[PDB]
RNA sequence: UACUGAUAACCGCAGCAGGUCUCCAAGGUGAACAGCCUCUAGUUGAUAGAAUAAUGUAGAUAAGGGAAGUCGGCAAAAUAG
RNA sequence: UUAGUGACGCGCAUGAAUGGAUUAACGAGAUUCCCACUGUCCCUAUCUACUAUCUAGCGAAACCACAGCCAAGGGAACGGGC
RNA sequence: UUGUGGCAGUCAAGCGUUCAUAGCGACAUUGCUUUUUGAUUCUUCGAUGUCGGCUCUUCCUAUCAUACCGAAGCAGAAUUCGGUAAGCGUUGGAUUGUUCACCCACUAAUAGGGAACGUGAGCUGGGUUUAGACCGUCGUGAGACAGGUUAGUUUUACCCUACUGAUGAAUGUUACCGCAAUAGUAAUUGAACUUAGUACGAGAGGAACAGUUCAUUCGGAUAAUUGGUUUUUGCGGCUGUCUGAUCAGGCAUUGCCGCGAAGCUACCAUCCGCUGGAUUAUGGCUGAACGCCUCUAAGUCAGAAUCCAUGCUAGAACGCGGUGAUU
């Protein structure tokens, strides 16, 4: 017999399996479409999730009621220090799927990048790359030739970088390693390019620019096996139940006797990998800089790190995003940026951005105090100034 | 923009953070935090609470 | 709104449902107002429809003239005392929740109001603008 | 004519949260051998250790509204001297 | 408002100690409405102790043709088996 | 099985100002369905837990709304009929145990049904459905009444499967980077301004596409802000009592209050929610048969909430590749 009232599907079954990732770093499934005439050049990022805050900026679209009046915005903040790019691997393509045909390193390596090899790297004779650092100390020995063989194939190429944990005020040590699609110019052109570039630096100035639509890739935060009704967003059962009211009552008819896949059911809850789009930058900033919290209107010298410190992570003496929202992830945690695959203008996209005030108020309490010296101004000196 | 005081600590309020309060007679009321806004509706008095700048002010501190 | 919505409206967090008595703030004659629908409501199982500051409703008087009671008729609220959140992010609530009768076009069978309101009201009602003391 | 007189000596198949007649009965609070703390006397027994997911059991609080829930204000709150 | 109350009464089948009609007070009685109150609810969230959980040790029971993946078919007309 | 219940056809006397067919369509008639109710008694009486609601998923379409279209006794608006279409959605309440019905109101619309009349080791137990009891009628009486009322124990999962999540031997070892078979899939609807008081209309009244800003429903994240929560038993205070008094503390099943960070969390907060192709219906291009003509027969264009891809989720644990170091 059929529903009495009707109502919608609970959650949403695209997002099926629920389930533990298979890794803390979220693959990154699809990058843009490759294109020529522009030049080469990344197509993605890494950095790592430092936390929130809030800003104020004026709005611009003709015909809303605060068209050009304030808002105030929560940003979500990554620490992003240049990657170093080392190597890069060949993609040709088959019936059955592109397929790594090279994978071309480095001569020289860091400890981080060869400790993510590593698992007890305290008890390694550290013997990695040693040969293919051999197979280098020689002009092109076996280096030139799979670098030709990625020219005369491999429609496409992708670079393989690392992250700086040491610049990073976390307590790891052990880099994050990746790869990226280049979607510029020609496939010579892309090798030689990355060939000039390893063992080097790349930044964000150089991958993406202010009011620039992205995507956030990441593992969403987890919250461990969790029942049906926060996991799902089901009905609380009334008071009187025996045996239970976070639940779901009939998980399926009599005919299919059978529990169904799309009924609800216990289990984890986060640590699953997310793909977020259409999040406008608003800021590039520079670790190399003070003043990354000052706009053109406040010009009081004052970097992004509030008072105290981020909460969990630190400081933001790399170089810094900005972007407007939330994003998957939680803080401490690896991040995968992206490039738009669309060419969305849609008077949002394009809507200029320029900053006027940005809180770096203690978000380990209610901050009143934006600075220090803010605080002793309106405070007064105290017991400890001497 | 601009930055304010709570009527109860007399406290700059950067934007957002913090409440607002309409009473019936359109007095506007502005609190920093959920401390003071609880206070005022204990209808306190923030010349007797000691870590006000009503307090401070009153009993000639920081002059 | 729909018919009197001279434009359009943002979001307002939700605290007059159904059931809901609310004062009256105008001069029509009336006490209170119970609250027993909403305009442009949304349709969704075991929800209660849910009124907020802007809100055209329908509400009866449970409390005040023997001419009004017994008998539907719209409002509009002006009052919440459900902090919601503006652009610029102030969080703000009054202390009590109120409306004023009026036609389905949006004019106050009243000619007056007795208290604070909203601007979001003041601005998508212009009878109320009209017939307002102080908004915000 | 010892001893227990009971969350182990009695009856409940048992070292069963049950049942089984009575005497004595301190101090303070407070109307009160109420409830709460203490003195004398008596006990420190009941498998324990590590973590603290769901679902539960027992206890609680929750913005705005206020029985719209439901067979039904069931339960809980509010009131309380 | 199929409820509740007040009236009407060709009452299928009311009715006088097979007791009728009221009836203050009383009721862990049945029922309706109003005030208050409220996580009953919109709409869920959070916290605590004991569990479950893992361990050491102890250590049952119900039930059991054989066992345990679906669809259609036909079939004792709704199969785990064909 | 389908009388009966329901649904759809054939024919067309007539209605429709005139005209059978825009729309209806009596008398007659052919079928379908099993959501009624009968009829039957095959299984089931060494028991298949028996109405409804709640919860929750999935399916059909005989499509209520939404997408695109055709016809009109369609000027416009509004409406009616019909096609592809079940993608997506289909409410809150009053009374009733109710299914159903009837009203109120919003609504884009508030369509019908199935899954052992879905679902009780999932709830509840109003109702029905033991025993107590009351009334009425029937009965000489004990007692009877799908007649009315009131009160009346709702047991067990630790096994297998299914399901959700989670590990995992074996592949020469170990670590890293990847591919992507297959499966899943999601975004939905409305308003306002403008177009425009324009078109259209004698007048009355009164559109539309594009554009912009907003919202409904659903979803996926996040916790800067606000709110909540508070065993931070962090700070302060309060009562009773004990520690000779103070200082500082214990007990009060976390003693009570106010504040309360962190963490968790909320349409109670915030942010985001893609674009290309093939197609249906339909309208058409050339075009014969049928020396004309015809969207069709060969060929062919555009075309939808459709379909498939893009994208998104998992990654075959017996699918694969690249790379490093290999005692």
């Amino acid at each position: 017999s059929h529903r009495k009232y009707e109502a919608p599907r609970h959650g949403h079954l695209g997002f099926l399996p629920r389930k533990r990732a298979a890794s803390i770093r979220a693959r990154v499934k699809a990058f843009p479409k490759d294109d020529r005439s522009k030049p080469v050049a990344l197509t993605s990022f890494l950095g790592y999730k430092a936390g929130m805050t809030t800003i104020v900026r004026d709005l611009d679209r003709p015909g809303s009621k605060f068209h050009k009046r304030e808002v105030v915005e929560a940003v979500t903040v990554v620490d992003t220090p240049p990657v170093v790019v080392v190597g890069v691997v060949g993609y040709v393509e088959t019936p059955r799927g592109l397929r790594s045909l090279t994978t071309v390193w480095a001569e020289h390596l860091s400890d981080e990048v060869k400790r993510r090899f590593y698992k007890n790297w305290y008890k390694s004779k550290k013997k990695a790359f040693t040969k293919y650092s051999a197979k280098y100390a020689q002009d092109g020995a076996g280096i030139e030739r799979e670098l030709a063989r990625i020219k005369k194939y491999a429609s496409v190429v992708r670079v393989l970088v690392h992250t700086q944990i040491r610049k990073t005020p976390l307590a790891q040590k052990k880099a994050h390693l990746a790869e990226i699609q280049l979607n510029g110019g020609s496939i010579s052109e892309k090798v030689d390019w990355a060939r000039e570039h390893f063992e080097k630096t790349v930044a964000v100035d150089s991958v993406f620019e202010q009011n620039e639509m992205i995507d956030a890739i990441a593992v969403t935060k987890g919250h461990g096996f969790e029942g049906v009704t926060h996991r799902w967003g089901t009905k609380k059962l009334p008071r009187k139940t025996h045996r239970g009211l976070r639940k779901v009552a009939c998980i399926g008819a009599w005919h299919p006797a059978h529990v169904m896949w799309s009924v609800a059911r216990a289990g984890q809850r986060g640590y699953h990998s997310r793909t977020s789009i259409n999040h406008k930058i608003y800021r590039v900033g520079k670790g190399d800089d003070e003043a990354n919290g000052a706009t053109s209107f406040d010009r009081t010298k004052k970097t992004i790190t509030p008072m105290g410190g981020f909460v969990h992570y630190g400081e933001i003496k790399n170089d810094f995003i900005m972007v407007k929202g939330c994003i998957p992830g939680n803080r401490k945690r690896i991040v995968t940026l992206r490039k738009s695959l669309y060419t969305n203008t849609s008077r949002k996209a394009l809507e200029e951005v320029s900053l006027k005030w940005i809180d770096t108020a203690s978000k380990f309490g209610k901050g009143r105090f934006q600075t220090p010296a803010e605080k002793h101004a309106f405070m007064g000196t105290l017991k400890k100034d001497l | 923009m601009k930055v304010e005081i709570d009527s109860f600590s007399g406290a700059k309020i950067y934007p957002g953070r913090g409440t607002l309060f309409v009473r019936g007679d359109s007095k506007i009321f502005r609190f920093q935090n959920s401390k003071s806004a609880s206070l005022f509706k204990q209808r306190k008095n923030p010349r007797r609470i000691a870590w006000t700048v009503l307090f401070r002010k009153h009993h000639k501190k920081g002059i | 709104s729909g018919n009197g919505a001279q434009g359009t409206k943002f979001r307002i967090s939700l605290g007059l449902p159904v059931g809901a008595i609310m004062n009256c703030a105008d001069n029509s004659g009336a006490r209170n107002l119970y609250i027993i629908a909403v305009k442009g409501s949304g349709s969704r199982l075991n929800r209660l429809p849910a009124a907020s500051l802007g809100d055209m409703v329908m509400a009866t008087v449970k409390k005040g003239k023997p001419e009004l009671r017994k008998k539907v008729m719209p409002a509009i609220v002006v009052r919440q005392a459900k902090s919601w959140r503006r652009r610029d992010g102030v969080f703000l609530y009054f202390e009590d929740n109120a409306g004023v009768i009026a036609n389905p076009k949006g004019e106050m069978k009243g000619s007056a109001i007795t208290g604070p309101v909203g601007k979001e009201c003041a601005d998508l009602w212009p009878r109320v603008a009209s017939n307002s003391g102080v908004v915000v």
